[PDB]
C-alpha cells in the first residue's frame, strides 16, 4: 500500500438570458447602464420562490438580485420593441434593501416576449 | 487589503469613463473634465479573497492638474491612458510615465489604449511599443464595448498578491427580501417615455 | 484519390 | 470648515494646521478627503504660496507637506524664476541645497524619505537649467568634490546627475527653446569627461550596492548622447558585462545599459571595436548561463511562476539579445570559434518565444522576421540557423492565432506577422515545414493532442502558408489534409465537434484557391457543400458557410462564369435557378452577402447581353416583392406603418446594395428598374415621419416605426451613393440620376426639424459633388440654398450636438470647395461671411474628423482666391478676412486645446503670411485712416501682430515678440524651420523673460 501525494447551490435555473439592464436616474432624467450579463431566474429548493439574479460578464458582480414579485408589471419603453420597463422595491445587489425601475434589454423581439412570459410563469410561482 | 492605484492619461482618454464603468457599470457619454482628482473605493472578488483598490482618477488637463505629482506619493500600483484615435495622447505616454515613476519607483504599471471601439484607428498596435524597455503591461481596451476592461485590474491584483494563479470569483448571492402606488407611476411613466440609450446596440 | 476525397466530403453530412 | 484656515496669508501659517490638512488628503477618505483635496490645490495656486516653502521645509515634520511645497517651488522656478530680484533667486538656490546636505547627512533621513529627497534633487535640477553653468560655474566640479567626503552624498549626486542628463537630452525637445537646449547639452558635453571619471571609479572600487545601483542608472542615461570613446576604450565593458551581472541588485539596470550600448554609434572599420562588441556578448551570455539559469531552462514555465523579478529580467533578455543580434549577428557567423555563442543566443530566445506573454511574444517575433527574411536573400547563410529554424516552425505553429476569417485588431495585425515568419520559414525548408504540419495533424487523430484549440491553430497554420509549395507537392498535401480533418469526426461524436472540425476544413479550402481552380469537379463539390450548411442551425455554420462562400468566390469567379467542359451550363445559372431554396433558412444580412457574391461572379461576364440577363435572373426576387408591394403600398400608404412591410421593403434595398457593392458601374441595368419608385418611396416614407413626429412629439424619432422608416432612406441613399461613386458613364449619372434625386431629398431635408434630417443626405451629396460636382454647377448651388444654413445653426452652439451632421458637414463644404468654388461665389455676402465663420468654428473643435478638414478648407479657400487674380472678389475677401484667418490660426496654434492640429495651423499660417512677403495681395490690408499711404502690406502685417500678440500675451516683452515675428516671418518659405519657431515662441509664452535672442537658433 503507497500513499498517495456562490450562494446559489440551493436553487434551480427556470430561465436564463442574455440582457442588459438599466437603471433610470430619475433626477438625471435618463437611463444608466448596471450591466450586461446572464439574467437567470432562481428556485430556491426550500422556499420555491423565484428571483432574478444577474451578473456582469468578467468581473462576475451582482448587477440585479431581487424577487420576481406578483405585483410588478412589465411595461413596454417608447423606444424598443425588445424591452421591458417595471418597478422593483427591494433590490440588494449593492447592498442594502434599495427601489429602482428597470429597465432590461435582449437580442431579440422574441427574446423579450419569451422573458415575459417566464416572468409572469414565475409569478404565480410565487 | 487595499491597495492605492493612480490613474493617469491626456485628457479626454477616458480615465473617468473607465472608472465609472467598474464602480456603476454606467458608460457616460460626456466629456465632464476631472478637477484635480477623484478618489474612488473599487472591490473585486476573488478565489484569494476580496481586494481593494483606492482608485486615484486624476486630471489629464493641465489646467486642472490640481497637485499633478503631488497625487502619486505611496502608489502601489498605476494605470497610464491613452486613447488609439488620437496620436498626441501616445506621444505624451512618455512624459507620464516620467513623472510616475520618479515618485514611484517600483510599482507594477499598466499601459491602456483606451477607445479601441472606433474603427478609425490612428495609434496602429505595431506602432505601440514605450513598454517594452519599461516592463509595463499593455492592454487594448474599450470602456465603451468593455473589451478587456478587466485586464488591467486581474494583472495588477496578480502583481499585488503575489500569484499568478488568482482569478475573479463570483461574488456570493443572498436571498433577496420579499416585500404609495402613485408615487412609484409617476416615476414609472417617465421612465417608459424615455427612450433607451444605443438601441443599435446587439443588447 | 481526389475522387476518394470528393466520396468522403458529400458523405460529410450533420 | 475649519482646514480652510492656512488659506489665509494675512495670518502666519500654521504649520499644524497644513498638516491636518495634508494627513486628512493622503490617508482619510470620503468628505473628509475631498474637502482637504480642494483646499490643498487651492493652497499650492496661490500664487504667493512659494514664500512660504522654507517655513514648511525648516519646520514641518510631514514629508508630504514639504512635497507639496517643492512643488509649489518647482512652479515658481519653472515659470517666474527670472521675474524674482535675484536676491530671493540667490536664496532658494541656498535653501534647496542647503535642505539635500542635510537630509543626506542623517543616515535615518536618507533611507526613509527616498521620495522627498528625490523631489528636492529634481527642484535643484530645475534652478540648474535656469542657473548653470553661466551663473553656476563651478557646480560639477564642487560636485565631484562633496562625492568623495560621504557615501550618500555621492549616491545622491548620481540621482541628480541622472536626472539632469534626462532633463537635458531626454526631455528637452519638447519643454525649451532650440537654443536653450543646445546650451545646456554643449555644457553638458564639455564637462562629461570628469563625470565620467567619478562615475568609472564608483564602478571599479565596488562599495554600497545601492551607490553602485544609482551610479549605472545615471549611466544608462549618459549611453542615450555620450561619444562612443567613453566606452570603448575604458574597461567598463567588462565591467558591465561580469562583475555587474552576477549580481542581482545590479543585474537588470546593467542588462539594459547593456542593451542601449547595442545601439552606440560605432564605425564598422575598426576589427579591435569589432571585437569589443564580441567579447561583451560573449561575458554576458556566460554569465546568463552560469548565475541565471542554463539554456535548457524551461523559460515558460518559469515566466508563468512570476517569483520575484523574474518576468522583467526575461523581458529585459529579450530586448538585449534581439536588440543585439539585429545590429550584431555578422559578428559571430563566419568566426568559427564563435559558432557555440551564436546558436546559444539564439536558442535562448528560441525558448523565450515559448511564454505565455502577448507583448513579448510579438518582440521576439519581430526580430525572427528579421532573421528570416536576412536568410531568405543572404547568401551562404541559412544552413547555420537550420536547427534554430526548424525549432521556430513548431513554435509558430503551435501559438498561430485566430486570422480575421475563422473583432480583434490586435489579433489580426499579429496574425499577419506570424504569417510572414512561417512563409518564410516555408521556403527556407518546405520539406521540414510539411513534415512537422503531417505529424501534428496525426497526434490529432491520436487524440493525444487533441482539442478545439489545438486543431483551430494548426488549421490557421496550414492555411497560413499557400502560396510556398510547388503545385504537385501542394496537390497531395491539401489533399491529404481535407481527408484527416474528414476522417476526424468519424471518432469525434456530437455536433460541436462537428461544427469545429467543418469550419475548419472549410478554412484550409478557402486559402487553396489555386487547387481550387484546377480542379473543377472538387470546387463544385465544396460550394455544394457550402450550401448544404447554409440550412444547418448550430451555432455559426450558417455564417461560416456564406462568409466562406464569397471568399472562394472572389478567388475564382472565372469557373463559375465559363461552362465547365462535362457541364451543360455556367454554374452561376445554377446557384441563381435554387437561390430561394439555397438560402431559404438563412437571416438577412447573410441572404445579402450571397447575393453580394453572385455580384461578383456576374461581374465576371464582359458580354453585356449576358451580363444583364443573370442580373435580371439574379434579382428574379427582391424585384417581384418590390413590385408587389410598389403597388400595395402606393394604393394605401398606411401600410408602411406595418413594421413587417417596412422591414421587407428595408431587406429588399439592402440586397440592392449589396449587388451594387459588387456590381459597382455593371449594376446601371438593376438601378434604372428601381430607380423612379424607389424615390417615389423616399417621398412617402419621408411624408409618414413627419407625420409621426407632428403626432406625437421629437420622441417618435425613437420608436421602433420610425427608425424603421429612416432605415429605408438610409438604404436609399447608400445604394444611390454606392452606384454614384462607382459608375464609368457620368453623363448618364448627370442626366438621369441627379435631377430626381435632388428634387426627392434636398427639400425634405431642408423642412425637417433638427433631429429628423439624415446625415446621411450630406454624405449621398458628398459623393454627387465629388464624382460630378463639375458637370452641375447649379446642382451644387441648390444643394448648398438646402443645407448650409440650416445645418450650420444645428452644430454652431456647441460642439456636442448632432455629431455625425458635423462631420459630413464639413467633408461636404470641402469637395465643393474642391470641385466647384463657383458655387461659393455666388453665395449672397451674408452668406459667405457665414462660410467663413463655419471654417473658424470648424478648427476650434477638439475632434479630428472636424479639426482637419476645417484647417484643409481654409488652405484650400486660400488657394482658389489666390488663383482669381488681381480681381475685386479676391482683393475684398483680403481685405474682409485675411487678418481673421490669421488671427483665429494663431488663437488655436496658441491655447494648448488643439495641439493635435499644430502642422495643418503651422502650414496655414506660412502660407497666409507668406502672400504678403510675396506682394500676392494687391490692395492694402489697411484703412485710409489708420496708417499713412504708401505702408507696404508687410510693414502693416507685423504691426497687426505685434499689437495682436502684446494684448494676448501681456507678458512678453516687447523685445521678445519683435524678435519672434522678424524670425517667422524670413523663415515664411521653410516649413521645417517655421515649425521650430512656432515652438520655440510656445515655450516662451508659458514662462516669463524668454531669451528674444532664441528665435536667432535658425540663424
Ligand atoms: N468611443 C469611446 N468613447 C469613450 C471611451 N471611453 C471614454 N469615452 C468617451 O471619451 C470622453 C472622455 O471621457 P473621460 O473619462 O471624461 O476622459 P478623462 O480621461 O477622464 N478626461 P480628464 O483627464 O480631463 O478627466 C467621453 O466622452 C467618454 O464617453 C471608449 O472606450 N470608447
Ligand atoms: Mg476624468
Amino acid at each position: 500500500h503507497f500513499e498517495p501525494v456562490t450562494m446559489e447551490e440551493d436553487e434551480e435555473v427556470l430561465y436564463k438570458v442574455r440582457a442588459k439592464l438599466f437603471r433610470f436616474d430619475a433626477d438625471a432624467k435618463e437611463w444608466k447602464e448596471r450591466g450586461t450579463g446572464d439574467c437567470k431566474f432562481l428556485k430556491n429548493k426550500k422556499t420555491n420562490k423565484v428571483r432574478i439574479l444577474m451578473r456582469r460578464d468578467k468581473t462576475l458582480k451582482i448587477c440585479a438580485n431581487h424577487i420576481i414579485a406578483p405585483e410588478y408589471t412589465l411595461k413596454p419603453n417608447v423606444g424598443s420593441d425588445r424591452s421591458w420597463v417595471y418597478a422593483c422595491t427591494a433590490d440588494i445587489a449593492e447592498g442594502e434593501a434599495e427601489a429602482f425601475t428597470f429597465a432590461i434589454r435582449f437580442g431579440s423581439k422574441e427574446n423579450a416576449d419569451k422573458f415575459k412570459e417566464e416572468f409572469e410563469k414565475a409569478q404565480e410561482i410565487n | 487589503v487595499q491597495f492605492k492605484l493612480v490613474l493617469v492619461g491626456d485628457g479626454g482618454t477616458g480615465k473617468t469613463t473607465f472608472v465609472k464603468r467598474h464602480l456603476t457599470g454606467e458608460f457616460e457619454k460626456k466629456y465632464v473634465a476631472t478637477l484635480g482628482v477623484e478618489v474612488h473605493p473599487l472591490v473585486f472578488h476573488t478565489n484569494r479573497g476580496p481586494i481593494k483598490f483606492n482608485v486615484w482618477d486624476t486630471a489629464g488637463q493641465e489646467k486642472f492638474g490640481g497637485l499633478r505629482d503631488g497625487y502619486y506619493i505611496q502608489a502601489q500600483c498605476a494605470i497610464i491612458m491613452f486613447d488609439v484615435t488620437s496620436r498626441v495622447t501616445y506621444k505624451n505616454v512618455p512624459n507620464w510615465h516620467r513623472d510616475l515613476v520618479r515618485v514611484c519607483e517600483n510599482i507594477p504599471i499598466v499601459l491602456c489604449g483606451n477607445k479601441v471601439d472606433i474603427k478609425d484607428r490612428k495609434v496602429k498596435a505595431k506602432s505601440i511599443v514605450f513598454h517594452r524597455k519599461k516592463n509595463l503591461q499593455y492592454y487594448d481596451i474599450s470602456a465603451k464595448s468593455n473589451y478587456n476592461f478587466e485586464k488591467p485590474f486581474l494583472w495588477l491584483a496578480r502583481k499585488l498578491i503575489g500569484d499568478p494563479n488568482l482569478e475573479f470569483v463570483a461574488m456570493p448571492a443572498l436571498a433577496p427580501p420579499e416585500v404609495l402606488a402613485a408615487q412609484y407611476e409617476h416615476d414609472l411613466e417617465v421612465a417608459q417615455t424615455t427612450a433607451l440609450p444605443d438601441e443599435d446596440d446587439d443588447l | 484519390e481526389l475522387d476518394e476525397l470528393m466520396a468522403s466530403l458529400s458523405d460529410f453530412k450533420f | 470648515g475649519s482646514m480652510e484656515g492656512i488659506l489665509d496669508f494675512s495670518n502666519d501659517l500654521d504649520i499644524a494646521l497644513l498638516d491636518q490638512v495634508v494627513s486628512t488628503f493622503y490617508q482619510g477618505s470620503g468628505v473628509q478627503q475631498k474637502q482637504a483635496q480642494e483646499i490643498l490645490t487651492k493652497f499650492q495656486d496661490n500664487p504667493d504660496a512659494w514664500q512660504k516653502a522654507d517655513q514648511i521645509l525648516q519646520f514641518s515634520t510631514n514629508p508630504q507637506s514639504k512635497f507639496i511645497a517643492l512643488s509649489i517651488l518647482d512652479k515658481l522656478i519653472t515659470r517666474k524664476w527670472k521675474l524674482l530680484p535675484n536676491d530671493h533667486r540667490i536664496g532658494i538656490r541656498n535653501f534647496v541645497v542647503g535642505m539635500i546636505i542635510s537630509m543626506c547627512q542623517d543616515d535615518e533621513v536618507f533611507k526613509t524619505q527616498k521620495n522627498l529627497i528625490n523631489k528636492s534633487d529634481l527642484t535643484l535640477v530645475q534652478i540648474l537649467k535656469q542657473e548653470w553653468p553661466q551663473n553656476w560655474p563651478e557646480f560639477i566640479p564642487e560636485l565631484i568634490g562633496s562625492s568623495s567626503s560621504s557615501v550618500n552624498v555621492c549616491e545622491n549626486n548620481m540621482i541628480v546627475l541622472k536626472l539632469l542628463s534626462e532633463e537635458v537630452f531626454d526631455f528637452s525637445a519638447e519643454q525649451m527653446t532650440q537654443a536653450k537646449a543646445l546650451h545646456l547639452k554643449n555644457s553638458m558635453s564639455k564637462e562629461f569627461e570628469q563625470i565620467f571619471k567619478l562615475c568609472f571609479q564608483v564602478l571599479e572600487q565596488g562599495s554600497s550596492s545601492s551607490l553602485i545601483v544609482a551610479t549605472l542608472e545615471s549611466l544608462l542615461r549618459y549611453l542615450h548622447w555620450i561619444p562612443y570613446r567613453y566606452i570603448y576604450e575604458t574597461n567598463i565593458l567588462e565591467l558591465l558585462s561580469t562583475k555587474f551581472m552576477t549580481s542581482p541588485d545590479t543585474r537588470a539596470i546593467t542588462l539594459k545599459c547593456l542593451t542601449e550600448v547595442s545601439n552606440l554609434k560605432i564605425p564598422q572599420d575598426n576589427d579591435l571595436i569589432k571585437r569589443q562588441t564580441v567579447l561583451f556578448f560573449q561575458n554576458t551570455l556566460q554569465q546568463i548561463a552560469t548565475s541565471v539559469m542554463p539554456v535548457t531552462a524551461d523559460l515558460k514555465a518559469t515566466y508563468a511562476n512570476a517569483n520575484g523579478n523574474d518576468q522583467s529580467f526575461l523581458q529585459d533578455l529579450a530586448m538585449f539579445l534581439t536588440t543585439y543580434l539585429a545590429r550584431n549577428r555578422a559578428l559571430l557567423e563566419s568566426d568559427e570559434s564563435l559558432r557555440e555563442l551564436l546558436l546559444n543566443a539564439h536558442q535562448y530566445l528560441i525558448q523565450l518565444s515559448k511564454i505565455e506573454e502577448r507583448e513579448l511574444f510579438k518582440t521576439t517575433l519581430d526580430y525572427w522576421h528579421n532573421l528570416v527574411a536576412d536568410l531568405f536573400y543572404e547568401p551562404l547563410k541559412k544552413h547555420i540557423y537550420e536547427e534554430i529554424c526548424s525549432q521556430l516552425r513548431l513554435v509558430i505553429i503551435e501559438n498561430m492565432v485566430r486570422p480575421e476569417e475563422d473583432k480583434e485588431s490586435d489579433t489580426i495585425q499579429l496574425y499577419k506577422s506570424e504569417r510572414e515568419v512561417l512563409v518564410y520559414l516555408t521556403h527556407l525548408n518546405v520539406i521540414d515545414t510539411e513534415e512537422i504540419m503531417i505529424s501534428k495533424l496525426a497526434r490529432q487523430i491520436d487524440g493525444s493532442e487533441w482539442s478545439w484549440h489545438n486543431i483551430n491553430t494548426l488549421s490557421w497554420a496550414i492555411g497560413s502558408i499557400s502560396g510556398t509549395m510547388s503545385e504537385d507537392t501542394e496537390k497531395r498535401f491539401v489533399v491529404t489534409v481535407i481527408k484527416d480533418l474528414l476522417g476526424l469526426c468519424e471518432q469525434k461524436r456530437g455536433k460541436d465537434n462537428k461544427a469545429v472540425v467543418a469550419s475548419d476544413i472549410m478554412y484550409v479550402v478557402g486559402q487553396y484557391p489555386r487547387f481550387l481552380k484546377a480542379h473543377w469537379n472538387f470546387l463544385r463539390t465544396v460550394i455544394l457543400k457550402l450550401f448544404e450548411f447554409m440550412h444547418e442551425t448550430h451555432e455559426g455554420v450558417q455564417d461560416m458557410a456564406c462568409d466562406t462562400f464569397i471568399k472562394i468566390v472572389q478567388k475564382c469567379k472565372y469557373h463559375f462564369v465559363i461552362q465547365q467542359p462535362r457541364e451543360s451550363e455556367p454554374f452561376i445559372q445554377t446557384i441563381i435557378r435554387d437561390i430561394q431554396k439555397t438560402t431559404a433558412d438563412l437571416q438577412p444580412q447573410q441572404v445579402h452577402t450571397f447575393y453580394k457574391a453572385c455580384g461578383i461572379i456576374i461581374s465576371e461576364e464582359r458580354s453585356v447581353a449576358e451580363r444583364n440577363r443573370l442580373l435580371s435572373d439574379l434579382m428574379q426576387l427582391p424585384n417581384m416583392a418590390w413590385d408587389t408591394i410598389v403597388e400595395q403600398s402606393t394604393a394605401n400608404p398606411t401600410l408602411l406603418l406595418d413594421s413587417e412591410t417596412v422591414k421587407i421593403i428595408a431587406n429588399i434595398i439592402k440586397t440592392n446594395v449589396a449587388v451594387c457593392t459588387s456590381m459597382g458601374a455593371d449594376f446601371y441595368p438593376q438601378l434604372g428598374h428601381i430607380y423612379y419608385n424607389m424615390l417615389q418611396l423616399y417621398r412617402a416614407v419621408s411624408s409618414m415621419i413627419s407625420a409621426q413626429v407632428a403626432a406625437e412629439g421629437l420622441i417618435a424619432t425613437k420608436t421602433p416605426k420610425v427608425r424603421g422608416l429612416r432605415t429605408i432612406k438610409k438604404e436609399i441613399l447608400k445604394l444611390v451613393e454606392t452606384y454614384i461613386s462607382k459608375a464609368r458613364n457620368l453623363d448618364d449619372v448627370v442626366k438621369v440620376l441627379v435631377e430626381p434625386l435632388l428634387n426627392a431629398v434636398l427639400e425634405d431635408y431642408m423642412n425637417n426639424v433638427p433631429d429628423a434630417r439624415d446625415a446621411e443626405v450630406l454624405n449621398c451629396m458628398t459623393t454627387v459633388v465629388e464624382k460630378v460636382g463639375h458637370m452641375i454647377p447649379q446642382g451644387v448651388i441648390l444643394i448648398l440654398q438646402s443645407v448650409f444654413e440650416c445645418t450650420l445653426d444645428m452644430i454652431n452652439k456647441d460642439f456636442t450636438e448632432y455629431p455625425e451632421h458635423r462631420v459630413e458637414f464639413y467633408k461636404l463644404l470641402k469637395v465643393i470647395n474642391e470641385k466647384s468654388f463657383a458655387a461659393f461665389l455666388e453665395l449672397p455676402p451674408a452668406a459667405f461671411k457665414l462660410f467663413v465663420d463655419a471654417i473658424c468654428w470648424a478648427f476650434k473643435h477638439n475632434n479630428r474628423d472636424v479639426e482637419v478638414n476645417g484647417l484643409q478648407i481654409a488652405l484650400d479657400l486660400v488657394k482658389n482666391i489666390e488663383r482669381m487674380g488681381n480681381v475685386p472678389f479676391a482683393n475684398e475677401f483680403h481685405k474682409n478676412y485675411f487678418f481673421i484667418f490669421v488671427s483665429e490660426t494663431f488663437f488655436v496654434l496658441t491655447d494648448s486645446d488643439h495641439k493635435s492640429g499644430f502642422s495643418k495651423q503651422a502650414l496655414l499660417l506660412m502660407k497666409l503670411i507668406s502672400l504678403v512677403y510675396d506682394n500676392k495681395i494687391s490692395v492694402p490690408l489697411y484703412q485710409e485712416a489708420e496708417v499713412p499711404q504708401g505702408t507696404s502690406n508687410q510693414v502693416y502685417l507685423s504691426q497687426y501682430l505685434a499689437n495682436m500678440l502684446s494684448n494676448a500675451f501681456p507678458h512678453l516683452t516687447s523685445e521678445q515678440i519683435a524678435s519672434f515675428l522678424s524670425a517667422l516671418t524670413k523663415q515664411c518659405k521653410d516649413l521645417v524651420v517655421f515649425k521650430g519657431t512656432l515652438r520655440d515662441f510656445l515655450v516662451q509664452i508659458k514662462e516669463v523673460g524668454g531669451d528674444p535672442t532664441d528665435y536667432l537658433f535658425a540663424e
